[PDB]
């Protein structure tokens, strides 16, 4: 499962 | 340094109306959600988007659109209001799971049949007693508002130009003055004690506002009573050595 | 209803504790939060938690076990700051928050010296009538609901005035007929005993 | 044996000629399983592996979603770190990310990875305490700071340590067949003269699961890593890998040099004389 | 920007032997940025159907990718890989050796 937690950078 | 905000705030529409509520956020957060509060279901999601452009419905859609033109604003559209879509309705943005979602302020709707129940309300406001200040040494001050519907009202109390958070105290819900009926009006009551030498100062000005929110310009008033628009109505009273 | 919050209305004494629980019907969940809704305002985050365990910030104590899907809230040393509606979240098998019902947390205050009395107040100029004020009564008295169908008594709601550190109960009956005084209103409740009158 | 899931992220940004482009491929071990494609038209989670299409259309529906995500993250990112460096507005650029857990036989836990990059250069990189993080550059800090700030260790942790590892256990037992199984390489030799003085002899594998293997030449017992041609481990299409090596060899000499086949699903390793 | 020069092998799924099918496999791998055109060539001409790997990266940040068509050997045909990428001054050329 995807899983990639996205804030921003 | 979160930053959610919602527009309008307060409103009121007939049924068969567009209502469009717009929510603007400033924290580069690509997720943005628009939730309805009632009681007994708590919050639930209407719809949400994952990022400008994508609009993705959720568990209660129906009856509602939406539109996400940038990252920043994301708009409920309420194409033909029913009365079943009076709620509190809050937008909340984040960032895929997503430490927290931030809310925002929440906008009170209420979807009424027709215009002609829509009251501003009257205000008074009652002095303190001398028995209270002979045996307390202290002086409460009550405001009331009454025949007000619908219910969106906001009480506050000034001294002497002022806003006064203490001492202060306003009804959690307002009361029905006939409840068996539909539709029925409203009154709210508030509480303001200060100490009994401060109430003895005649320089000393006090004043009750209570902010109606109703009617807008852009609705169509057809009755002969004023528009009750939404306005400001206010009571006051002076200090007195007596 | 996937997330089942209990209980529904708590009412805990001021100083006290107070113990909420929520649980999940998916299993599908991996995460779990609490947020505080104070009356009219928006919901903000208080607690987080996803691994099995406890986890203490202040008087804030959460608890989470993944097999039975409980999570469990617990507010130690309560102060009428706190009192607001709390709601469960939880992850979704996407992920988005399921949220709850939520749970009322009444913290009644600590009424140092009660001094209960009823007093008749006036109109500022004569745009109305008269009212009756029930105040400086203790937690424990209960305000009952009017009776008289031509007069309305409002709920029960405690004041402060900070400067002094002094916190006040207060209720008000109002009736538009003249027959209508203080000694005989605010019978339908149980007002105390050294209640003064005028 | 100790298990493991990848997924890597890739997205070009296209300026003026469109969008950015996002590719997202996922890897049980060695074995692709997902694939999405964000200039196709399927604009969907599609499966690469037979042991993944048993999963239901919810499965396809919530990884959809899942993965589009990430190219909107990855949109706004690709501006952000333009700014940060200063790059001109009409270039293209690569975010590349790597994220996973590894189990180990019992099934358990034994790490997890999350690692960013731009332009083919590390970017920031969860540490192996799935607690903190690493920057490359001055302007990897300026996303440290935020992501330190919202949490984000704690976020990929939770997936890491929790949903990563279910669902790699549940795709290992949707796959016994094909992914717990080893397939021992099919290993011979060959011999093309180069002159009528010197001879190339190649040791091959062929068809060989996993990728890891190691070939070695020897002349009586010694290594001659030196004088030998190693070629990459490369596919061959059917989920299988191949892998050749060469020496070169005197004329009457050929019967001094081993090749030396290492390789997990070989009991004991091969020697390989011509 | 560190841009790095694709690494081509040319090969066949199977021992090449003729008049039986078999696939032919161009892996260009060690490569950035992703950007790149390879072509499968058939005695200096392009082949029509190849398909094609999915995108993916190595350790070291570096894209590899797998093309492949199905075709049979003969012992006449020449097949080579065109390979152009911005590291390459001229499109690069590797003829199929068999055995390599």
């Amino acid at each position: 499962v995807v899983g990639a937690v996205g804030v921003g950078k | 340094e979160a930053a959610v905000t919602q527009s309008p705030r307060n409103k009121v529409a007939v049924t068969g109306g567009k209502v469009t509520l717009s929510c603007n956020q400033t924290n580069n957060h690509n997720n943005m959600y628009w939730y309805r509060q009632d009681t007994g279901h708590g919050l639930r999601l209407i719809h949400y988007s994952y990022g400008a452009g994508s609009t993705e419905k959720g568990d209660i859609p129906d009856g509602y659109k939406a539109s996400r033109p940038s990252q920043e604003n994301f708009s409920l559209i309420l194409e033909l209001a029913t009365p079943s879509q009076t709620s509190v309705y809050f937008c909340a943005s984040g960032d895929f799971g997503g430490y927290e979602q931030y809310f925002g302020p929440g906008t009170r709707l209420t979807v009424l049949e027709d215009l002609k129940n829509v009251f501003p309300p009257e205000v008074a406001v009652f002095e303190p007693s001398e028995a209270e200040i002979s045996h307390t040494q202290k002086a409460t001050l009550v405001c009331l508002a009454t025949g007000f519907y619908p219910d969106h009202v906001e009480l506050s109390w000034w001294v002497n130009g002022k806003e006064v958070h203490s001492g202060v105290c306003t009804d959690p819900q307002p009361l029905k003055e006939q409840p068996a009926l539909n539709d029925s009006r409203y009154a709210l009551s508030s509480r303001l004690r200060v100490s009994a030498t401060f109430w003895q100062n005649p320089r000393n000005h006090f004043r009750c506002q209570v902010q109606f929110y109703g009617l807008s310009e852009n609705d169509e008033w057809t009755q002969d009573r004023a528009k009750p628009v939404t306005q400001i109505v206010s009571a006051e009273a002076w200090g007195r050595a007596d | 209803q996937k997330v089942q919050q209990s209980p529904e209305s708590l009412i805990v004494p001021e100083g006290g504790m107070a113990s909420l629980n929520c649980t999940s019907s998916d299993r599908n969940v991996d995460y779990f939060w609490w947020y505080r809704q104070h009356s009219g305002k928006s919901p903000k985050m208080l607690m987080s938690i996803f691994s099995n365990g406890e986890k203490e910030e202040g008087r804030f104590t959460v608890h989470l076990n993944k097999a039975s899907l409980h999570t469990s809230l617990h507010i130690r040393d309560s102060q009428p700051s706190d009192s607001a509606l709390y709601l469960c979240a939880a992850r979704d098998s996407n992920y988005q928050l399921i949220w709850g019902s939520g749970t009322k947390l009444i913290i009644k205050p600590d009424i140092q010296n009660p001094d209960p009395a009823v007093y008749q107040l006036r109109d500022s100029k004569s745009s109305d009538k008269s009212v009756c004020l029930f105040t400086d009564f203790d937690s424990q008295t209960n305000v009952s609901q009017s009776k008289d169908s031509d007069v309305y008594i409002t709920d029960k709601c405690v004041l402060d005035m900070r400067s002094m550190d002094f916190k006040s109960n207060s209720a008000v009956a109002w009736s538009n007929k003249s027959d209508f005084a203080c000694a005989n209103a605010f019978n339908n409740s149980i007002i105390p005993e050294d209640t003064f009158f005028p | 044996g100790s298990h493991s899931m990848r997924y890597f992220y890739t997205s070009v940004s296209r300026p003026g000629r469109g969008e950015p482009r996002f590719i997202a491929v996922g890897y049980v071990d060695d074995t692709q399983f997902v694939r999405f494609d964000s200039d196709a038209a399927s604009q969907r989670m599609e499966p690469r592996a037979p042991w993944i299409e048993q999963e239901g259309p919810e499965y396809w529906d919530q990884e959809t979603r899942n993965v589009k995500a990430q190219s909107q993250t990855d949109r706004v990112d690709l501006g952000t770190l333009r700014g940060y460096y200063n790059q001109s507005e009409d270039g293209s650029h690569t975010i590349q990310i790597m994220y996973g857990c590894d189990v180990g036989p019992d099934g358990r836990f034994l790490r997890g990875y999350r690692q960013d990059a731009y332009d083919g250069k590390d970017y920031i990189a969860l540490n192996e305490d799935l607690r903190s993080w690493t920057a490359a550059d001055m302007a990897a800090q300026i996303t440290k700071r935020k992501w330190e700030a919202a949490h984000a260790a704690e976020q990929q942790r939770a997936y890491l340590e929790g949903r990563c590892v279910e669902w790699l256990r549940r795709y290992l037992e949707n796959g016994k067949e094909t992914l717990q199984r080893t397939d021992p390489p099919k290993t011979h030799m060959t011999h093309h003269p180069i002159s009528d003085h010197e001879a190339t002899l190649r040791c091959w594998a062929l068809g060989f699961y996993p990728a890891e293997i190691t070939l070695t030449w020897q002349r009586d017992g010694e290594d001659q890593t030196q004088d030998t041609e190693l070629v990459e481990t490369r596919p061959a299409g059917d989920g299988t890998f191949q892998k050749w090596a060469a020496v070169v060899v005197p004329s009457g000499e050929e019967q001094r040099y081993t090749c030396h086949v290492q390789h997990e699903g070989l009991p004991k390793p091969l020697t390989l004389r011509w | 920007m560190i841009q790095r020069t694709p690494k081509i092998q040319v090969y066949s799924r199977h021992p090449a032997e003729n008049g039986k099918s078999n696939f032919l496999n161009c892996y260009v791998s060690g490569f950035h940025p992703s950007d790149i055109e390879v072509d499968l060539l058939k005695n200096g001409e392009r082949i029509e159907k190849v398909e094609h790997s999915d995108l993916s990266f190595s350790k070291d940040w570096s894209f590899y990718l797998l093309y492949y068509t199905e075709f049979t050997p003969t012992e006449k045909d020449e097949y080579a890989c065109r390979v152009n990428h911005v590291t390459l001054s001229q499109p690069k050329i590797v003829k199929w050796d068999r055995d390599m």
